[PDB]
């Protein structure tokens, strides 16, 4: 004889939250004639993946001890406080300009849906207020936020 | 070129009010040893629940936990209440030397027991409408309706959650489609409506 | 005739949307059947009826699937291989009632969304 029972089996299956980020250093920075060294030069490319599509540019916070909002302070380490002013931007699907926070608001552009699987970010150039950059090695520690929907 | 990453093992944590604890998994995927820093923050990401142990070294390709315990407080028991997990991984001519650290943060969702049923039974019960220039999104429900994909004429527009019995407004058409992420970090089915 | 289960740890997607094999899904516990049954006599199956192997499909109206396969131990640790959906991939059951493991294989096809995922599971036990 042939006896049966039955159960319904339920099984949890779980996304986690992943975050990854490629620093690519860009071209050393040359100092011009006068002194000032040039606007829009790309100081290094930030790939951040891991993420979930969907994730959006203000979920994104780069955060430095300077907290200037909009930009990243580099920093001389000799001691003279010698700071140039740097921005983070990135291209969305229509190629035009985007940015994540950059300690805590977005300098260029709307909100916007990251590329799906990683997002490209360029560090880039501004200037300095003060002027008079000496040579040297120039340097920020900056955090890096993703608040996952 | 610099190498960053810290895996949280889940999405989200649904904490059951008055629980003692939740455990959740941190893995350090990289090649060197980081200090993993733990930190809990208020639903405006200003600095109740208490993650043990806070700070620890987490050696590479290794995975550990961290418990989550409730030690007192008072929560409404209509709603999910939101709070913040972040977890930080620390790393060990004009030249530039710039150092990162990924700080990665997921939702803390405190769910009072007297609520009833999950989100993806209420997903379809947001309401809609066009007003000040913006797609104000209604919430009747008491769980935070975590959008993860949201159309509106087609256009694509950046998620944000609805918090319980209240509104949401997007910035920029007829119809909206939307998707919640569901309690374990998944994208739930498409609800569409036109707006009122 | 008694089948109860008990869940394991949850099942973690990896990058690439699929989950990895083996992992120990939940436990099937299998009790009441006649001294002297054999693996040969336990037939568990479920509605996609893929032989060796029961299928998880989500709630979500996607119909995103996994598969597992259902493999107990005996005494000195052997594989203890039960019908699956009429088949295998013989040993006699311990006396009284029988672990078998749930274990992952893979995603059917495409990646998984995260969720909970249901089989209405039957065991028919014969030569009872």
């Amino acid at each position: 004889a042939d006896l049966t029972a039955s159960t319904t089996v339920t099984v949890t299956v779980v996304e986690p939250a992943r975050i990854t980020l490629t620093y690519k250093e860009g071209a050393p920075i040359t100092i011009m004639d006068n002194g000032n060294i040039d606007t829009e030069l790309l100081v290094g490319t930030l790939t951040l993946g891991g993420y979930k599509t969907g994730t959006t540019s203000t979920s994104v916070n780069f955060t430095d001890a300077a907290g200037d909002p909009m930009y990243l302070t580099f920093t001389s380490q000799d001691g003279n406080n010698h700071q140039f002013t740097t921005k983070v931007i990135g291209k969305d699907s229509r190629d035009f300009d985007i940015s994540p926070k950059v300690n805590g608001e977005n300098l260029v552009g709307d909100d916007v849906v990251l590329a799906t699987g990683s997002q490209d970010f360029f560090v880039r150039s501004i200037g300095s207020k003060g002027g008079k950059l000496a040579a040297g090695k120039y340097t920020d520690a900056v955090t890096v936020t993703v608040s996952n929907q | 070129s610099k190498e960053y990453g810290v895996t949280i093992g889940e999405s989200r944590i649904i904490y059951p009010l008055d629980a003692a604890g939740v455990m959740v998994s941190v893995k350090n995927t990289q090649d060197y040893p980081v200090l993993i820093q733990s930190r809990i923050y208020d639903e405006n990401k200003e600095k109740p629940f208490v993650v043990t142990p806070p700070l620890f070294r987490l050696d590479a390709k290794q995975q550990n936990s961290l418990r989550i315990a409730q030690a007192g407080g008072v929560f409404p028991r209509d709603k999910e209440s939101l709070k913040w997990l972040c977890v930080k991984g620390i790393p060990p001519d004009v030249g530039v030397f710039v150092q990162f650290a990924i700080n990665n943060c997921i939702k803390l969702l405190v769910r009072p027991n007297e609520l009833k049923g999950t989100p993806i039974q209420f997903a379809e019960n947001l309401s809609w409408k066009v007003d000040g220039g913006k797609l104000i999104a209604e919430n009747p429900s008491p769980f935070y309706m975590n959008i993860g994909e949201l159309t509106f004429g087609g256009k694509s527009i950046p998620s944000h959650y609805i918090p319980p019995k209240s509104t949401w407004a997007f910035d920029l058409a007829r119809n909206v489609s939307w998707r919640i992420i569901n309690d374990q970090g998944g994208l739930d089915r498409l609800y569409s409506k036109n707006v009122t």
